[PDB]
C-alpha cells in the first residue's frame, strides 16, 4: 500500500547512506509496478507469482552500477555501499532518473564510498566519513596517502547511459 | 601495504577526480566549438585550468611513489604517464622563457602575412590565398614569389626563437634522463619490461630507415614520372635528371603532392568517382549520412552509436548569427558521452569524412572499458591510422553499388583504376620521404649533428638527397624554412605522420585477408565482415593496456612495422610506372639548380 511512499518519493538517498522502510500487515497487490514499461531492471532472485498480503531499501546509484544489487557481485557499492546476501532474496527495480537527478550543469548531491578497511556485511550499512589512510593511521589531509572514503557521483545529462543516475528499490521478503 | 597497494589507491582517486573534471573541461570547450561567445570563450579556459593545474598537482604527487619499486605493469604504466616532470624540471624562468618562445613562434606563423613585391595594399596570409596560389597556380614566377615570401618574411622571424628553442629544449629532455629532445619524442614508441614485445627509442630510427629504404623503388619512380609531366607544364624550367624546385610542388612545402593531380592524371579524358550529386539527387542529408556509417560499423559487428551521441552531436552548421568552428573533430568527452562536430554537407568527400571521423569514435568506445589513463591509441600512430581504414573501404567502388549511390550497371574498368592509385600515391607516396627527411633533419639537429652555420646548409642537403627536391632561391642562415612548418614551429612530433601511414596499410591488408577478399588490395572493402570487425575490435578494446607491439601483433600477426602492405596497395600502380618511366630516368642528381645559372 504505502508504495507511493517509498518508490514514488521525491527524495532518494545516496547508495552509502541507503534508506530501509518498515512495511508490515498492510495489504498490497503488486500490480502497481507488474504491469509497466516505467522500469528498467525488475529482476528478482526468489519469486514471481501474486498471493495476496517486507523490506523497501532506496537509493539511487550510476547506470553502470545496477549490475552490482545482486547476490555474489562484483565492487565498490557492492563491496562498500550496498551489499546483497548471497542466498535469502527478493526483488530489485530500477529506473533511469536522468529527467530529475541531473542537471545539465551538474548534479553532486549524491555520494557513494570508494574506500574501507574491509568489505561490508549483507544489509550492513556505513555512514561513516573519516578520512582514510590505507595503514590503519589517524590521517590530517590533504597530507599525501590521505584520502576522504566518499565521492560525488556528478549527474550530468549529458553523459552516456551508464553515467546516467538511476534510482533503486531492493524489496526483501520478511 | 606495498607501496604498489598504495600506489593503486591514489589512481583510483585520481581516476575519479579526473574522469570528472576533464568532462567539465570538455564540456565548456564543448559549448565554445559550437557557440563561439565572450562567455562561452572565458568560460572553457576556467575549465581547462582548473585542469592543467590538477594535472600538475597529482603529477608532483605521483613523483612520490618510486617507479623502481612497482611489480605491476598496468600501475607502472599509468604512474608513469602521471609523473612526468615535463616542463616543471626547468628553472623558473628558463621555462618561462621557453613558453614564451614557443607562443610567438605559434602566432607569428599563424598571424604572418605577405605583401605583394610591386603591390604593397595586396598582402596576403597563408590561410587562405597564399596556400591558394601555391595549390592552384602554374605560373612559375607568381609561384616562386608565394614559396620565398614566406620563408623570408617569417622563416627569418623564427630563425632566432628556433635557435634558442633547440637549446632549452634539449635541456629539459636531457633533465628528464634522456639523450635529446628527439629521444624524448621517440620516447612514444617505447616499451621496456615485457619480455619480447619490448621496443628500444633507437630501435624507432633503425626500423623506420629500414622500411624507408624499400618505399625508394615505389617513390623514385613517382618521381621520374611527375618529373616527367612536370616539365610539360614549367617548359625549360626543369631538368629531366635533377630534383624538382621546391616551390612547384603543389602545396606551399611540398608535403603532399595531392594538388599536382591536374597537371599528371594518368588516363584524363576517363571521368571521376563521384556521387555527391547523386547524394542531392536522392535527397540525402547530415543524419543520411552517419546513419549509413553507422550501419557500416554495425555491419562488422561493432555496436551502433550512443542515444547520447545522436542526442549530443552536432552534424550540420547551424546557419548563422550563431557561428561554430567545422573541423571535422571526433570528440571523446569522459562519461560515455561521445560525440561528433562536423558541418556536415551533401558530398562524398563529407560522406567518407564521416565514416572515418566515426571510426574515432568507435575506437573510443572501445577502450573506455579502460582506466582513465589508458584510454587512447596504442601509440601515438594508431587512431588515425583506424580513421583511415574507414576512409578506404567506405570509398570503394564496390560498396557504392551496394549503398545505392554508385548505380549498379557501372563497370570498372582498369584504366580508372590506375588514375586513382596515382591519385593516392599523390598523397600517400609523395609524403613518406618529405616526412622522414624532415624527422631526420630535426633528430639530428636535436643530437648536436649539425652546426648552426649549416642549418640550411644540411637542410637542403637532405632535401636535395631524400626527397629529391631542389631550394629555386638559395638560402643562407638568415632563413629558417624547416620551420615555416606548423608542425615544426608549433613543437609538434612529425614522424607519427610516416608510422600512421604504414600502419592504416598493415590494418587493412589483415582486415582484408580476415574478410576473405578476392581481389586487389586496393578494391577492398571490408563491409558485412564481422570476422574483419572482431580482429580491429581485437586491438581496439586495449588503449594503451598494452604495448603497441601486442595491439599490432593483435591484428597484423607481428610486433613490428612493415612496408610491404603499404607497397602491395600500390603494387599496379609500381609495374605501371615502371612502364611510363621506360624512357624517362629514374633517380635524380643533386647538384643541378634551377638559380645557379
Ligand atoms: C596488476 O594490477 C591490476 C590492478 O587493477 C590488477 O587487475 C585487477 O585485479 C583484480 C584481481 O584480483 C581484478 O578483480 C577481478 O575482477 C573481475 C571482474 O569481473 C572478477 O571476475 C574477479 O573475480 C576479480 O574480482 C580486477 O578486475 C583488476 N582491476 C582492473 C583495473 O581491471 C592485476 O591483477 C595486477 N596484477 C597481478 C596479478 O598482481
Ligand atoms: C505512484 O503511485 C500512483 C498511485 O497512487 C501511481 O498512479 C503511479 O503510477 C506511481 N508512480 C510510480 C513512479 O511508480
Ligand atoms: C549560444 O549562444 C547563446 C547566445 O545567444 C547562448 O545563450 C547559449 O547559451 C549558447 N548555446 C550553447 C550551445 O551553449
Ligand atoms: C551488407 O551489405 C550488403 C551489400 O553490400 C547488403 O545488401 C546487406 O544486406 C548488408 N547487411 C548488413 C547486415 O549490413
Ligand atoms: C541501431 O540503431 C537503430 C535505432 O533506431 C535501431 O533500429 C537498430 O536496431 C540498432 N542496431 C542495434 C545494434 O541494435
Ligand atoms: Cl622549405
Ligand atoms: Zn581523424
Amino acid at each position: 500500500c504505502p508504495f507511493g511512499e517509498v518508490f514514488n518519493a521525491t527524495k532518494f538517498p545516496s547508495v552509502y547512506a541507503w534508506e530501509r522502510k518498515k512495511i508490515s500487515n498492510c495489504v498490497a497487490d503488486y500490480s502497481v509496478l507488474y504491469n509497466s514499461t516505467f522500469f528498467s531492471t525488475f529482476k528478482c532472485y526468489g519469486v514471481s507469482a501474486t498471493k495476496l498480503n517486507v523490506y523497501a531499501d532506496s537509493f539511487v546509484v550510476k547506470g553502470d552500477d545496477v549490475r552490482q544489487i545482486a547476490p555474489g557481485q562484483t565492487g565498490v557499492i557492492a563491496d562498500y555501499n550496498y551489499k546483497l546476501p548471497d542466498d535469502f532474496m527478493g526483488c530489485v527495480l530500477a529506473w533511469n532518473t536522468r529527467n530529475i537527478d541531473a542537471t545539465s550543469t551538474g548534479n553532486y548531491n549524491y555520494k557513494y564510498r570508494y574506500l574501507r578497511h574491509g568489505k561490508l556485511r549483507p544489509f550492513e550499512r556505513d555512514i561513516s566519513n573519516v578520512p582514510f589512510s590505507p595503514d590503519g593511521k589517524p590521517c590530517t589531509p590533504p597530507a599525501l596517502n590521505c584520502y576522504w572514503p566518499l565521492n560525488d557521483y556528478g549527474f550530468y545529462t549529458t553523459t552516456g547511459i551508464g553515467y546516467q543516475p538511476y534510482r533503486v528499490v531492493v524489496l526483501s521478503f520478511e | 601495504s606495498t607501496i604498489e597497494e598504495q600506489a593503486k589507491t591514489f589512481l583510483d582517486k585520481f581516476n575519479h577526480e579526473a574522469e570528472d573534471l576533464f568532462y567539465q573541461s570538455s564540456l565548456a570547450s564543448w559549448n565554445y566549438n559550437t557557440n563561439i561567445t565572450e562567455e562561452n570563450v572565458q568560460n572553457m579556459n576556467n575549465a581547462g585550468d582548473k585542469w592543467s593545474a590538477f594535472l600538475k598537482e597529482q603529477s608532483t604527487l605521483a613523483q612520490m611513489y618510486p617507479l623502481q619499486e612497482i611489480q605491476n605493469l598496468t600501475v607502472k604504466l599509468q604512474l608513469q604517464a602521471l609523473q612526468q616532470n615535463g616542463s616543471s624540471v626547468l628553472s623558473e624562468d628558463k621555462s618561462k622563457r621557453l613558453n614564451t618562445i614557443l607562443n610567438t613562434m605559434s602566432t607569428i606563423y599563424s598571424t604572418g602575412k605577405v605583401c605583394n613585391p610591386d603591390n604593397p595594399q595586396e598582402c596576403l596570409l597563408l590561410e587562405p590565398g597564399l596556400n591558394e596560389i601555391m595549390a592552384n597556380s602554374l605560373d612559375y614566377n607568381e609561384r616562386l614569389w608565394a614559396w620565398e615570401s614566406w620563408r623570408s618574411e617569417v622563416g627569418k622571424q623564427l630563425r632566432p626563437l628556433y635557435e634558442e628553442y633547440v637549446v632549452l629544449k634539449n635541456e629539459m629532455a636531457r633533465a628528464n634522463h634522456y639523450e635529446d629532445y628527439g629521444d624524448y619524442w621517440r620516447g612514444d614508441y617505447e616499451v621496456n619490461g615485457v619480455d619480447g614485445y619490448d621496443y628500444s627509442r633507437g630501435q624507432l630510427i633503425e626500423d623506420v630507415e629500414h622500411t624507408f629504404e624499400e618505399i625508394k623503388p615505389l617513390y623514385e619512380h613517382l618521381h621520374a614520372y611527375v618529373r616527367a609531366k612536370l616539365m610539360n607544364a614549367y617548359p625549360s624550367y626543369i631538368s629531366p635528371i635533377g630534383c624538382l624546385p621546391a616551390h612547384l610542388l603543389g602545396d606551399m612545402w611540398g608535403r603532399f603532392w595531392t594538388n599536382l593531380y591536374s597537371l599528371t592524371v594518368p588516363f584524363g579524358q576517363k571521368p571521376n568517382i563521384d556521387v555527391t550529386d547523386a547524394m542531392v539527387d536522392q535527397a540525402w542529408d547530415a543524419q543520411r549520412i552517419f546513419k549509413e556509417a553507422e550501419k557500416f560499423f554495425v555491419s562488422v559487428g561493432l555496436p551502433n552509436m550512443t542515444q547520447g551521441f545522436w542526442e549530443n552531436s552536432m552534424l550540420t552548421d547551424p546557419g548563422n548569427v550563431q557561428k561554430a568552428v567545422c573541423h571535422p573533430t571526433a570528440w571523446d568527452l569522459g562519461k560515455g558521452d561521445f560525440r561528433i562536430l562536423m558541418c556536415t554537407k551533401v558530398t562524398m568527400d563529407d560522406f567518407l569524412t564521416a565514416h572515418h571521423e566515426m571510426g574515432h569514435i568507435q575506437y573510443d568506445m572501445a577502450y573506455a572499458a579502460q582506466p582513465f589513463l589508458l584510454r587512447n591509441g596504442a601509440n601515438e600512430g594508431f587512431h588515425e591510422a583506424v580513421g583511415e581504414i574507414m576512409s578506404l573501404s567506405a570509398a570503394t567502388p564496390k560498396h557504392l553499388k551496394s549503398i545505392g549511390l554508385l548505380s549498379p550497371d557501372f563497370q570498372e574498368d582498369n584504366e580508372t583504376e590506375i588514375n586513382f592509385l596515382l591519385k593516392q600515391a599523390l598523397t600517400i607516396v609523395g609524403t613518406l620521404p618529405f616526412t622522414y627527411m624532415l624527422e631526420k633533419w630535426r633528430w639530428m639537429v636535436f643530437k648536436g649533428e649539425i652546426p648552426k652555420d649549416q642549418w640550411m646548409k644540411k637542410w637542403w642537403e637532405m632535401k636535395r638527397e631524400i626527397v629529391g627536391v631542389v631550394e629555386p632561391v638559395p638560402h643562407d642562415e638568415t632563413y629558417c624554412d624547416p620551420a615555416s612548418l606548423f608542425h615544426v614551429s608549433n613543437d609538434y612530433s612529425f614522424i607519427r605522420y610516416y608510422t600512421r601511414t604504414l600502419y592504416q596499410f598493415q590494418f587493412q591488408e589483415a582486415l582484408c585477408q580476415a574478410a576473405k577478399h578476392e581481389g586487389p588490395l586496393h578494391k577492398c572493402d571490408i563491409s558485412n565482415s564481422t570476422e574483419a570487425g572482431q580482429k580491429l575490435f581485437n586491438m581496439l578494446r586495449l588503449g594503451k593496456s598494452e604495448p603497441w607491439t601486442l595491439a599490432l601483433e593483435n591484428v597484423v600477426g607481428a610486433k613490428n612495422m612493415n612496408v610491404r602492405p603499404l607497397l602491395n596497395y600500390f603494387e599496379p600502380l609500381f609495374t605501371w610506372l615502371k612502364d611510363q618511366n621506360k624512357n624517362s630516368f629514374v633517380g635524380w642528381s643533386t647538384d643541378w639548380s634551377p638559380y645557379a645559372d
